[PDB]
DNA sequence: TTTTTTTT
């Protein structure tokens, strides 16, 4: 009959230690108490969420032990039974809660406005969470220290979904995985307040279950004093509320055992942390892993078997300031950052440095422009690679996809045109047609890589025509007439008809693409493979070194690290330069010259398709991107001539023969 | 005293301040708050805006008062009441409505005007506040925002048929028949335990007589969050806002409307059998006011002045797409389609809509898609889509629950429609479009679902020649390669070509480069332009003219003599009608017909079109 | 069964 069990824990001692830590602990080694400082901000209502770092707890424990204490090993303790300790920390915060400083934010807070009133009428009465306005949280232990070592068996180590074991229930844990889907935020009440006129008393029902039943009667004294039976009424204003959202994390294919379907865990998020996540993005999350109780009837149906979920204390993203600023001036002072980055791209790959340069220009992307009249011209840049097989094209695209923070990789056959752009699922639930974000949607504000683009269906090719020239995606499918912004960059890989280019065939014929499609690309690269004894030797030596030593042969070159390129690329993209009139004259003359060339150069041998205004816009985008790299406030004629050189090289690669 | 619970907002002081804001509130307060001291007009500004509105409202006898935020923010007494409303709307609005009712009563009695004070006492006067707050992204909403007015913008996805909204409960005794009415407080009924008559006081004999009870009218509308508000990350959300009272059935589908309303959340029964409620709460909004997306005598004067300008035709043509370089003829054609012809709904022979249908087939990179985007932006009822992303079912009508979903065309009925990449759009869906545009109506024939629907709307198609670049070697018809019936269905077809004209290329490059120069770069005010087009459509009604009809007969005879389908005749007729409308003419003229034929030849490039071979000389095209 | 994107 509920037999008592002795356990080596005293919640009173642990609470005292927690209070001593909060009031005492300061980030002096890093540098009033930092925790007391946070509580002071909370009193100022500056912050409504509190994060208690387990590493800070460990530091405090180390300090106490070095001093010599009957340490309660709180940092370890929180892991075993996290929720009760979170409640204890919240209570301690309230106990050590400092008074308001500066000006308090209760200018119109109904709680503060009426809570005191309620007290004056009265002159735990009400649930502590009702007054509490701070969302408690816990930062996961930093694995770098792993001072627990023997104790740190895998605590910080993120674990796949299947890696999770019922033993971990009630314990803080870390998981790495992609967010399959995210629900829309919804409100939830920590406390429900009913108001009845007969009493004039505002009872405070507190609910922690998934569902609750209304009181529908007054236990309030005033109704009891008169013997009256109260008709309680819900008061949303009085009742406390919190935001809630739900997210599902699924196992990574790498984590997934061969022949095993990925497992997904439902994630509950509340308070400030809500909306922090983003669907389809790799993330490492740490939080309390708890069972999910049932409804009474479904509970009886299920019995001892229980649903389980995760409540995320903290979120870490593998990818998305002054430190950044210094890091970038380092490379800026190094100079030649443009060519240095181009070489740094695909360190594995040998040669094709011009291709790498163009890829970098695409990565930064051209300036997106909107006109006062309302015109908007796509600033994104799209490049096509049309070359003989086995020239590392696919490798290059995969490298770029990894490089870009939001990049997504795709193949034409494996991806449906509808799925590539967007899919209408007839029956997610109740057989209600729903639009599904396609690969392009996933690539929004990112780069989408399409291989075998020639093998891609022509109809789906026309489908992507809209998105690539025009950012938005308009869908009028059955039951769904909607538009999606769908701003993203496109990189396509394909090979000449019959596999490899035929010199006898015209460049356009070997390309075998719609002229509308061709023009919509800002650039097409006709990289070709010809046997060159010396060049073959050089490439073979490079590849052999790469095999022998995983690092590519240095070749008197230094390659910047991926995080560094992404940081610098973001900074450069922030520029948005504006070009000048001399550049206008130069580019206008060049465009006129090119159009005249095409108007005379229809010959199949040298025919690459007629020049179009889209070509001029792409040239302008490339010049603006070059300025972004150079970080200049205005585009320079140097950038224009460089872009012209890039295009001329792309076309002349064949002419060189 | 009278205070609002939990707010310290004195209802008495609130009433006094709002009263002083009702009378003794000069519009000068508002304009000064908006500064614009260069635009202050004594009459308007010195006028007690709200007193004049109340007088005109009594004259109209309506019980609804539209109200901006800025007026409250302009009156020092009601400046605080503005924030009070923002924080605790419902109570503030109730007090404010009572104050308006009392002020109207005072006005009639104070002015000793011969008016039924009972009517005003019977008139449930309401205030429809708008502009309460800066339009915030709906997705941005969070729980604490509940119980506050949230200015919102969106598109009406769908609306429910009005629902009986229980208003006051009516009971009756089952032993002595004595009856009582229980007003619905907080959406619930507190039934009398025993008969109201203490003589009977029979327990549970009081029964609610549904029919005898009082009900109100409620409707709910799904409103999509505008793409501007939403991020690229995810699809736009929608909210099924609950509308009530006259506001019910005050908007169709596809209505770009901005609405102010209180943010509302409610529990939801976890188990219908039980009273257990899910911890999470269903959330909705009660719109206190709705904004859709009168031509003042000054506006009419400006309209007629612009009509006086001879450049009116070309001026509007350039104004519709100011950024676009050149293409004046295409601009003029689409301008005419925006104007539309005359809808002479014959009592017999069916209706004859003056609709205009323009397809754009030509070599790509020509901004055709950009032009479509402009047209969609301009038309108040716009429907933009692409064939590839479009389905015939979703284009016109989609079965649902048994219930039907309006298609893109349905969302354009009475407006302009845009179908991008029309050539790519499937031939089957093309056939679907054929009859609907031909009859301006959607005919439905399905198992259990067989009917017809109004589809009176213009469509602006964008196509590309079968040869990616229009091939003059191929005849124009072969270059387009579209069904001859469908080809006839369209009224105008502009064959845009990218002729390599070094001069034109220079000029276009200059235009684009200049645009690039300004980070954020004559023509009518698009707002004034829309007002012009509207006023023309509603008030002006072109009517065929004797010279016009004779010229039309001769012209179509020539056409058929040179193929000239009867739809060609109707096309030139409706085009001349729309031209006269553009000229604000209620009567057609010979010159309108001449312009119609001229533009017909222009769009097809008949001047450069080869008399035989069905081809066009590129050298002749643009000379 | 009928209507329906979507993939096979
Ligand atoms: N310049 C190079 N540097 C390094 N590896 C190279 C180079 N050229 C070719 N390779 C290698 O040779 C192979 C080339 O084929 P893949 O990279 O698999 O695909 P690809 O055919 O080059 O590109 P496609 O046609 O779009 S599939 C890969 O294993 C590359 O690693
Ligand atoms: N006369 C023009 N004035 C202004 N911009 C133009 C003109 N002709 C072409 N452009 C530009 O050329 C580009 C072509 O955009 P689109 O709208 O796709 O062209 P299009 O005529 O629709 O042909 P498609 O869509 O490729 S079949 C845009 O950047 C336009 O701004
Ligand atoms: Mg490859
Ligand atoms: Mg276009
Ligand atoms: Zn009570
Ligand atoms: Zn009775």
């Amino acid at each position: 009959a509920l037999p008592s069990i002795q356990l080596p824990v005293d919640y009173n001692n642990l609470f005292n230690e927690i209070t001593d830590f909060l009031v005492t602990f300061k980030q002096d080694t890093l540098s009033g108490p930092k925790y007391m400082a946070m509580l002071q901000k909370v009193a100022n209502r500056e912050l409504n969420s509190v994060i208690i770092d387990l590493d800070d707890i460990l530091q405090y424990q180390n300090e106490k032990f070095l001093q010599g204490t009957q340490a309660d090993d709180l940092v370890s303790a929180i892991q075993q039974n996290a929720n009760h300790f979170t409640e204890l920390f919240c209570r301690a915060i309230d106990n050590n809660m400092p008074l308001p400083t500066k000006e308090i934010d209760y200018k119109d807070d109904v709680l503060d406005v009426i809570l005191n009133q309620r007290r004056l009428r009265n002159e735990e009465l009400f649930p502590p969470n009702l007054t509490r306005r701070y969302f408690l949280y816990f930062k996961p232990l930093s694995q770098n220290c792993a001072r627990r070592y023997r104790k740190k068996a895998i605590s910080s180590k993120p674990l796949s979904v299947r890696q999770i074991k019922g033993d971990f229930l009630g314990q803080l844990i870390t998981v790495r995985g992609i967010i399959t889907r995210v629900s829309d935020v919804k409100p939830a009440v920590e406390v429900i307040a009913y108001t009845c006129d007969q009493c004039g008393y505002e009872v405070f029902q507190e609910v922690n279950s998934r569902t609750f039943t209304p009181l529908s009667e007054c236990t309030s004294e005033e109704c009891s004093q008169n013997q009256t039976k109260g008709q309680l009424f819900m008061s949303t204003r009085a009742s406390k509320f919190s935001a809630f959202q739900e997210c599902k994390i699924q196992e990574l294919s790498q984590q997934v055992p061969v022949g095993h379907i990925p497992r997904s865990l439902n994630i509950h998020v509340n308070g400030t942390l809500v909306r922090s996540l983003s669907p389809g993005d790799i993330v490492d999350v740490t939080g309390i892993f708890l069972p999910a109780p049932y409804t009474g009837f479904k509970a009886l149906k299920a019995g001892l078997l229980t649903e389980t979920y995760l409540e995320a204390q903290f979120v870490r993203q593998h990818k998305k300031t002054s430190d950044v600023e210094e890091r970038v001036m380092e490379l800026i002072t190094s100079g030649d950052v443009y060519n240095r980055l181009a070489k740094s791209i695909a360190p594995e790959i040998y040669g094709n440095l011009d291709v790498k340069k163009a890829l970098l220009l695409l990565l930064v992307g051209g300036v997106d422009k909107r006109v006062g009249d309302g015109m908007k011209i796509r600033g994104d840049i799209n490049v096509c690679l049309m070359g003989d097989p086995g020239v590392a094209k696919s490798q290059l695209l995969k490298a770029i996809c990894k490089i870009s923070p939001r990049g997504v990789y795709t193949t034409g056959k494996g991806s449906s045109g509808v799925g590539l752009t967007a899919a209408v699922m007839k029956d997610p639930v109740t057989d209600e047609m729903i639009l599904e974000g396609g690969a392009l949607v996933l690539a929004d504000n990112g780069i989408c890589c399409i291989d075998e683009f020639d093998k891609m269906d022509e109809s789906d090719r026309t489908a992507i025509h809209e998105v690539m020239e025009q950012q938005t995606i308009s869908i009028s499918k059955a039951g769904i007439n909607t538009t999606l912004n769908a701003r993203t960059s496109i990189l396509a890989a394909a090979n000449p008809l019959y596999g490899r280019y035929n010199p006898r065939l015209s460049p356009l014929d070997n390309i075998n693409l719609p002229a509308a499609l061709l023009s919509r690309f800002d650039i097409l690269f006709l990289m070709l493979d010809i046997p060159s004894r010396d060049d073959d030797e050089k490439l073979a030596e490079h590849v052999t070194y790469v095999h022998m030593h995983n690092k590519q042969p240095d070749l008197d070159f230094t390659p910047v690290e991926p995080s560094k390129m992404r940081e610098y690329i973001a900074y450069a993209k922030t520029k948005r330069p504006v070009m000048s009139e001399a550049v206008n004259d130069y580019v206008v003359q060049a465009y006129i010259r090119l159009r005249q060339d095409s108007k005379r150069e229809m010959d199949s041998k040298f025919s690459f398709g007629q020049a179009t205004p889209r070509t001029l816009l792409g040239i302008i985008r490339l010049s603006q991107a070059l300025a972004k790299l150079r970080l200049a406030d205005m585009v320079d004629i140097d950038d224009v001539e460089e872009a012209l050189r890039l295009v001329r090289v792309s076309k002349e690669s064949l002419y060189q023969e | 005293l009278r205070i609002i619970w939990g707010t310290n907002v004195s209802i008495q002081e609130c009433t006094t301040n709002f009263r002083n804001f009702l009378m003794s509130f000069k519009y000068k307060f508002r304009k000064i708050l908006d500064e614009r001291e260069e635009f202050i007009n004594n009459t308007t500004d010195e006028e007690l805006y709200y007193i004049k509105q109340l007088n005109e409202m009594r004259e109209l006898g309506t019980s609804n008062l539209n109200l901006d935020a800025r007026n409250l923010l302009a009156y020092k007494q009601t400046e605080d009441l503005y924030h009070q409303l923002l924080n605790y709307p419902q109570e503030v609005i109730s007090i404010m409505d009572q104050t308006i009712k009392d002020c109207m009563v005072s006005l009639i009695v104070d002015n000793n005007l011969d008016y039924d004070l009972d009517e005003i006492e019977t008139k449930f006067y309401k205030v429809r506040p708008y502009n309460v707050g800066s339009c915030k992204g709906m997705r941005e909403l969070n729980p604490n925002d509940i119980d506050k007015l949230i200015n919102l913008k969106g598109l009406v996805l769908r609306s429910t048929p009005v629902i009986p909204d229980m208003k006051v409960a009516f009971f009756k005794c089952n032993v002595c028949d004595h009856t009582m009415a229980v007003e619905i407080d907080r959406g619930v009924i507190q039934e009398p335990a025993r008969c109201e008559r203490i003589d009977c006081n029979e327990p549970n004999s009081m029964s609610l007589i549904h029919n005898r009870c009082s009900f109100a009218d409620k409707q709910v509308i799904k409103l999509q969050e505008t793409p501007d508000f939403v991020p690229d990350g995810q699809t736009p959300h929608s909210i099924s806002l609950c509308v009530y009272d006259e506001l019910v059935d005050s908007c169709r589908a596809g209505d770009r409307i901005e609405v102010t309303g209180t943010f509302r959340s409610i529990p939801i029964r976890a188990n219908s059998r039980q009273r257990v409620l899910k911890s999470l709460y269903k959330t909705y909004v009660d719109v206190v006011h709705v904004k859709k997306v009168q031509i003042t005598d000054q506006d009419l004067a400006k309209i007629r002045e612009v009509a006086a300008r001879e450049d009116l035709y070309s001026l509007l043509a350039r104004s519709i797409a100011p950024s676009i370089y050149e293409l004046e003829d295409v601009k003029k054609g689409i301008l005419l389609q925006l104007f539309g012809g005359t809808n002479k709904t014959f009592t017999k022979g069916g209706r004859y809509r003056g609709d205009i249908n323009i397809l754009l087939c030509g070599d790509p990179s020509t901004s055709k898609s950009q032009i479509l985007q402009y047209v969609h932006k301009i038309t108040p009822r716009g429907v933009y889509t692409s064939g590839k992303g479009s389905s015939a079912v979703g284009l016109t009508a989609y079965i649902t629950r048994l219930v039907l979903e309006s298609g893109a065309l349905v969302l354009s009925d009475g407006g302009v429609c845009c179908i991008d990449e029309f050539d790519k759009m499937s031939d089957s869906t093309r056939s679907v479009l054929h009859e609907v545009m031909e009859q301006q109506t959607i005919s439905i024939a399905k198992a259990g679902i067989i009917t017809t629907l109004n589809a009176r709307s213009s469509i602006l198609a964008s196509a590309n020649p079968i040869g990616s670049r229009y091939n003059p070697n191929l005849p124009v018809t072969e270059n387009i390669d579209l069904p001859p019936p469908l080809l006839s269905r369209f009224d105008l077809v502009y064959l845009v070509l990218d002729k390599v004209d070094e001069k034109n290329d220079r000029e276009l490059a200059k235009h684009l480069t200049n645009l690039y120069l300004e980070d954020k770069p004559d023509v009518l005010p698009v707002e004034f332009l829309t007002m012009y087009i509207s006023y023309a459509k509603e008030h002006i009604h072109p009517i065929i003219t004797e010279a016009a009809k004779t010229e039309l007969v001769r012209a179509y005879v020539g056409m058929r003599k040179m193929t000239a389908t009867t739809r060609q005749l109707e096309s030139m007729i409706r085009l001349a009608e729309a031209h006269a409308k553009m000229k604000l003419k209620n009567v057609v003229e010979l010159e309108d017909v001449q312009e119609a034929v001229r533009l017909i030849r222009s769009a097809i490039k008949d001047y450069a079109t080869d008399p035989k071979t069905g081809k066009i000389d590129m050298n002749l095209v643009q000379t």
